[PDB]
RNA sequence: AGUGUGGAGAUCGAAGAUGAUUAGAAACCAUUGUAGUCCACACUGCAAACGAUGACACCCAUGAAUUGGGGAUAUCUUGAAUAUCCUCAGCACGUACGCGAAAGCUUUGAGGUUACAGUCUCAGGGGGGAGUACG
RNA sequence: UGCUGUUGCUGUUAAAGGGUUCGUAGUUGAACUGUGGGCUGUGCAGG
């Protein structure tokens, strides 16, 4: 049973937050993952482990022996969350870095490369993600070409919606932990970048805890 | 020493954005940065900007509004035949679908899209977007 | 924030509380400067000292009186003060407009350890000198909470939103900027009025 | 400064912008041509003649008086140096400096920077012949 | 990997080339004046209880006069400043203090 | 310290090691000519 | 509380910079009236009446006794 | 505002804050962000419903250049006097 | 860094020849000391006579007779 | 450092001598000492010849300093120096973007680079063999 | 295989800036000669 610890929880209980767009919207942090689970439909939230591999501490009698989790989540249209969990035993690791992935959504922007009919299905620009001395570039492609990467990006962009790309990686690629997180990185930054359709200025809101503020306050 | 005032000017304007400023002071300037200056001013990607005299290689101020991402000089500028445009946009911008290659052609100095509708090449310029 | 949509006066300064900033020396800059508040200052006296002027001042401290009068629960605006001097003026001014408060040493993870108990997720947060009060704003600056500080002339700015220049050291400067705070949100709002002046005396604000 | 060193100095004039000349400068420009050709007559460069007028008579620019620089007013009255007044100081400086060498074989800074300054005359003199300012032919003899 | 963004001397890229070097003051060993730790001694000649029994004996010295120090320019090559404690090895953090005064 | 480490012995004194074979060498193609 | 502008900057700012770092640069100089002779503020070459003034590193020295008005442009 | 089809259709999954002072994008996870809410002053001293609200991208925050752009802000909207 | 002016073609194509030596399956492609040196001269098969069987010992951690024959 | 020819030859000191230490000690230590160390003239052209960071040019945040020259307007001696501010040029220091595998760098870039183009130039392409062999 | 790199590499510590200058082919090289004007209609032009 999920009794919420924050006001942003406690308003998604309450249903007066609909959408993890105005969340997104108001830059807010998610720090209770059963948010992600109650704005996102059931059955809609696919989830797969990525990468598991062992680290160790060297000690005065032996080494320890700990596992490094990497999750990905997403619902195949423009959400995607990446977790990195460390556990005593695997399963521990399993179910912290799900739970670290949902915590870690994003909105990804998916744009057309040539006529804009359809959905979106391709970014809208070229994004470049780097962590450590990986770094994958992503490239707008026509529509038929798939996701032409690596199967480490290719399962990450897959699971972000995006049906169409030119991929490039450099660096050392086979450092798995680094180049998850350089596909991330690429598309968290699909929706920083100031294109002419939104040169139009908006009118800012009030925050979901402003206007629920007497809510919030019994 | 300088050897090219539009790529110094284009990189002050390129500093000048990502730094977060409305105005950058462009010196020396020249006929060919004004034009530049214009054809990014007529996409909306500058505001408003002040050729100052000083009897030598003038001086610009350039009001920036938030619009402009990035600019810079091609060097050396290559020739580019109207087939060629296809190649360029893949290659320097960041989609399809807005930024735009400037070029010199005995047309005039303007952007590719204009060019390709005057069914002209000429030399790359730079870029913006 | 003098300013108003009518164009009225009602919120200018109206010398009946200037010589109360005269005063308590509430201009005396610390004989070191910031970039940041190089604008707030009018120059430098003798004895080798900064002074603020006043007329920014005010204009900061009425745009700060407004931005917690824009709150409509008190309870949502923390007030701190790491430093001792401030402790008792942090009191007086929490019971007279009741924002919240804390005193003393800020204890880390009280703004992002949701899981922890005493944490709280206050709206807008009040603090008394940025240097020392840093640890508070640094944790507002995970969690989207905007700063107001009190600012002395080498002031690092860093997440502060709205910053007064004042006397962050003297204990009369602290609690007669405190008091007239807490004079002008209660203006704000309909509790007391501009003609008659309040009765709350400010002795009392200062610490021990 | 830049050419032979690291000296970035940056110590210059700065002309005016307003080109005309003060109200109260009441000389002719007849009256300043014959000023400068009286003082090239006495054996003084440009730059000399320029700096007399501007200390000692008010004339802060002969160009902006005449229209004419004030080489120029030289070449028109056949007053103007055999060969031009920087390479002539150049040469004048390489001479000396030769004759220092000449009692002291071991000042291999004086060496150096005579190195410097006759690399710095061929430069000159190659340039001086290019824009026909001087002879083919034309030989620096150290 | 670099330990110092000094070198362990007082010698900037651009300042300088070469500095002469020194005897240390214990070794003999020769090091860059710069990078020698100096240190400027002024030592009493006696004791206290040496300086009293001086005093009580002089009729130059006394409460009215006091008794001649000694004064030493001493550098050190870094071997001997260490292994006379002179200079101590500091924590990563520490090493970037640096001291003016005499203290 | 100061150094990492070697494939063999002290890099000067296998200069130095190579430098005697040279110098060897030298002295026995000068004999044979 | 005000934005500086570039392209009109406050007399402040333009009077501490140097004379060929400003908007358009200028001369520092300027001539006086010291008969009555025009002398450069930084004449370096022994102006003459008995010497009127004195070459130094910058703006030469007015030799005491002798009055000095500063002409216009 | 935003991404269209060529059947007239919107597109993007949000339209994120364009901040006022920087115009730049705020991010998702940017958590340094924030907006103040500054009250409007009726013919008295007396506080109306309405509000003022503003935006501050996280970036300028992290420069310590937030203060300098709210004052800014404050002159251009009238909240705040330039001069005495 | 490299040249960059629009008429240093030769500088870059005397910069390539120079350095494509450097790499080493481009100089033993473009030389003949390889193919000298190997036995085969070049051919991925040859014929020869045995001449006698031998045992190679494996390489440590490895402990095994290899069996070979020279040919 | 080394080479040649003259000179010098106090000090220190490769070679060497003697005494210790040691299992041995051709070493470290002690006492010495040749060549050298110094000068003129002529060679040699190698250094962790280092900032292990090529040269020229542009932009670039903050505070306290420092060397030289200028500009404007409190103290001391009798012009000099000092004070406050500004300025150009120089060697740097502390705490912003941004960069980097990191250590770190940061108007003194290693920043302004996959959003990859100011100019010229040198070198590198797994470790050894080897800066060896041959010319 | 962006491990030959024009597109498109690396050179503080991983391999790699020449000890320092001077300098000839070579490469590269600052501005400037230049807003065409009137007339009607038409456009979320804008102050
Ligand atoms: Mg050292
Ligand atoms: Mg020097
Ligand atoms: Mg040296
Ligand atoms: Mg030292
Ligand atoms: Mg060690
Ligand atoms: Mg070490
Ligand atoms: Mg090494
Ligand atoms: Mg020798
Ligand atoms: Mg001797
Ligand atoms: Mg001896
Ligand atoms: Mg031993
Ligand atoms: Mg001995
Ligand atoms: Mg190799
Ligand atoms: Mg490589
Ligand atoms: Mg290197
Ligand atoms: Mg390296
Ligand atoms: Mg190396
Ligand atoms: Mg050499
Ligand atoms: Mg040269
Ligand atoms: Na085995
Ligand atoms: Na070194």
């Amino acid at each position: 049973e999920w009794v919420p610890c924050t006001k942003l929880g406690r308003l998604v209980k309450a249903q007066k937050v609909t959408s993890l767009e105005e969340i997104f919207l108001f830059s807010m942090p998610i720090k209770e993952h059963q948010i992600v689970d109650t704005l996102i439909a059931e059955g809609q939230l696919h989830d797969e482990m990525m990468k598991i591999y062992p680290v160790q501490k060297a000690t005065s009698a032996g080494q320890r022996t700990r596992f490094k989790a990497f999750n990905v989540v997403g619902d195949c249209d423009g959400h995607i969350g990446i977790g990195a969990r460390v556990g005593k035993e695997v399963s521990l690791a399993i179910r912290a870095s799900m739970i670290a992935a949902k915590l870690n959504i994003v909105p990804v922007r998916r744009g057309y490369w040539g006529n804009k009919i359809g959905e979106p299905h391709t970014i809208p620009m070229k994004v470049t993600g780097k962590c450590g001395s990986v770094a994958v570039r992503l490239v707008p492609a026509p529509r038929g070409t798939g996701i032409v990467a690596a199967p480490v990006p290719k399962k990450i962009l897959e699971f972000a919606g995006v049906e169409d790309v030119y991929t490039s990686s450099r660096g050392k690629t086979r450092t798995h932990g680094n180049l998850i997180m350089a596909t991330f990185y690429a598309l968290r930054k699909t929706y920083g970048f100031l294109t002419p359709d939104l040169w139009a200025d908006t009118e800012p809101s009030r925050d979901p805890t402003d206007e629920h503020a007497e809510l919030l306050a019994e | 020493t300088m050897m090219s005032v539009l790529a110094n000017a284009l990189r002050t304007i390129a500093s000048a954005e990502r730094r977060g400023k409305r105005q950058v002071l462009i010196r020396p300037s020249s006929k060919v940065v004004v034009k530049f200056l214009q054809v990014m001013q007529k996409h909306g990607y500058i505001g408003e900007f002040e050729i100052i005299d000083d009897h030598r290689a003038g001086k610009i101020v350039v009001n920036l509004n938030g619009r402009l991402n990035k600019c810079g000089a091609i060097c050396p500028r290559f020739d580019c035949a109207t087939t060629d445009y296809e190649k360029w946009m893949k290659n320097i911008l960041p989609s399809r679908q807005f930024g735009f290659v400037v070029l010199t052609t005995s047309l005039g100095i303007m952007d590719h899209e204009e060019a390709r509708s005057r069914n002209t090449g000429g030399k790359v310029l730079g870029f913006f977007y | 924030m003098s300013a108003v949509e009518s164009g009225s006066k009602v919120l200018r300064m109206k010398e009946s509380d200037a010589q109360k900033l005269l005063a308590m020396r509430c201009h005396i800059g610390t004989r070191n400067q910031s970039s940041a508040m190089k604008k707030y200052i009018y120059g430098r006296t003798a004895e080798g000292s900064h002074i603020i002027d006043v007329h920014m001042m005010w204009e900061k401290l009425i745009l700060a009186a407004r931005v917690i009068a824009a709150v409509e629960n008190p309870k949502d605006v923390c007030v701190c003060s790491s430093r001792l001097y401030g402790t008792r003026a942090i009191y007086k001014f929490s019971q007279h407009v009741g924002t919240s408060f804390h005193g003393g040493r800020f204890i880390p993870g009280t703004f992002t350890n949701q899981i922890q108990k005493k944490f709280v997720q206050p709206r807008v947060l009040v603090v008394t000198d940025p240097r020392t009060d840093h640890q508070a704003i640094r944790e507002a600056s995970l969690v989207n909470i905007p700063v107001i500080a009190l600012c002395d002339t080498d002031a690092p700015l860093e997440y502060v939103d709205i910053a007064i220049p004042c006397n962050n050291r003297g204990i009369k400067s602290i609690g007669m900027m405190y008091w007239l705070l807490a004079r002008e949100v209660l203006r704000l709002r309909g509790t007391i009025v501009r003609s008659v002046p309040w009765e709350e005396k400010v002795d009392l604000f200062f610490y021990r | 400064v830049r050419m032979h060193g690291n000296g970035r100095g940056k110590a210059s004039s700065a002309l005016p912008y307003r080109r005309t000349p003060p109200a109260w400068l009441k000389i002719a420009s007849r009256n300043v041509v014959k000023m400068v050709c009286k003082s090239s007559r006495k054996g003084m460069m440009p730059s000399q003649i320029g700096m007399e007028l501007r200390d000692s008579m008010g004339i802060a620019q002969v160009k902006n008086v005449t229209g004419r620089k004030i080489l120029r007013i030289l070449k028109h009255n056949g007053l103007a140096p055999e060969i031009p007044e920087d390479l002539y100081f150049l040469v004048k400086r390489a001479t000396q400096m030769r004759k220092h060498l000449e009692r002291h074989t071991t000042d291999r800074d004086t060496k150096y920077r005579l190195i410097l300054v006759e690399s710095r005359i061929h430069r000159l003199a190659r340039y001086y012949k290019r824009v026909k300012q001087l002879p083919p032919t034309w030989k620096y003899e150290s | 990997t670099t330990k110092r963004r000094n070198h362990g001397r007082s010698k900037p890229a651009h300042s300088r080339g070469r500095v002469k070097p020194i005897h240390c003051f214990n070794c003999g060993r020769l090091t860059p004046k710069d990078k020698a730790v100096g240190r400027f001694v002024v030592r009493r000649m006696l004791d206290a209880a040496s300086a009293r029994d001086v005093a009580e004996a002089s009729p130059v010295y006394g409460a009215n006069f006091p008794m001649p120090r000694l004064y030493m320019k001493q550098r050190f090559c870094i071997a001997c400043a260490i292994h006379s404690r002179t200079v101590r090895a500091r924590p990563v953090g520490n090493r970037k203090i640096r001291y003016t005064k005499k203290v | 310290g100061t150094v990492s480490r070697p494939r063999g012995m002290r890099p000067k004194w296998h200069k130095k090691r190579i430098k005697r074979l040279k110098l060897r060498r030298r002295r026995m193609r000068q004999r044979s000519k | 509380f005000f934005d500086a502008d570039l392209s009109y900057p406050t007399v402040r700012t333009e009077r501490m910079k140097h004379k060929r770092r400003r908007l358009v640069q200028g001369p520092n100089s300027y001539f006086m009236d010291v008969q009555v002779t025009v002398v450069y503020s930084h004449a370096t070459t022994s102006v003459e009446c008995k010497k009127l003034c004195r070459p130094t590193g910058g703006k030469a020295l007015l030799v005491e006794g002798c009055g000095y008005r500063r002409k216009p442009d | 505002i935003g991404m269209f089809n060529e059947e007239g259709e919107n597109v993007d999954l949000y339209i994120p804050r364009k901040c006022h002072a920087t115009t730049t994008l705020i991010e998702a996870h940017d958590h340094a962000a924030v907006q103040i809410s500054i009250a409007n002053v009726g013919p008295n001293g007396v506080i109306n419903g309405t509000t003022t609200t503003l935006c501050i991208a996280g970036y300028l925050r992290s420069q310590g250049e937030s203060d300098h752009a709210i004052n800014h802000i404050t002159i251009d909207r009238g909240i705040m006097r330039i001069k005495t | 860094t490299k040249t960059n002016g629009q008429n240093a073609a030769r500088k870059l194509v005397r910069l390539r020849c120079r350095n494509r030596w450097a790499d080493k399956g481009w100089k033993r492609a473009h030389t003949f000391s390889a193919r000298k040196a190997n036995p085969f001269g070049g051919s991925s098969h040859a014929k020869g006579i045995v001449l006698e069987k031998i045992g190679v010992g494996a390489k440590q951690p490895n402990s095994a007779i290899r069996k070979c024959v020279r040919v």
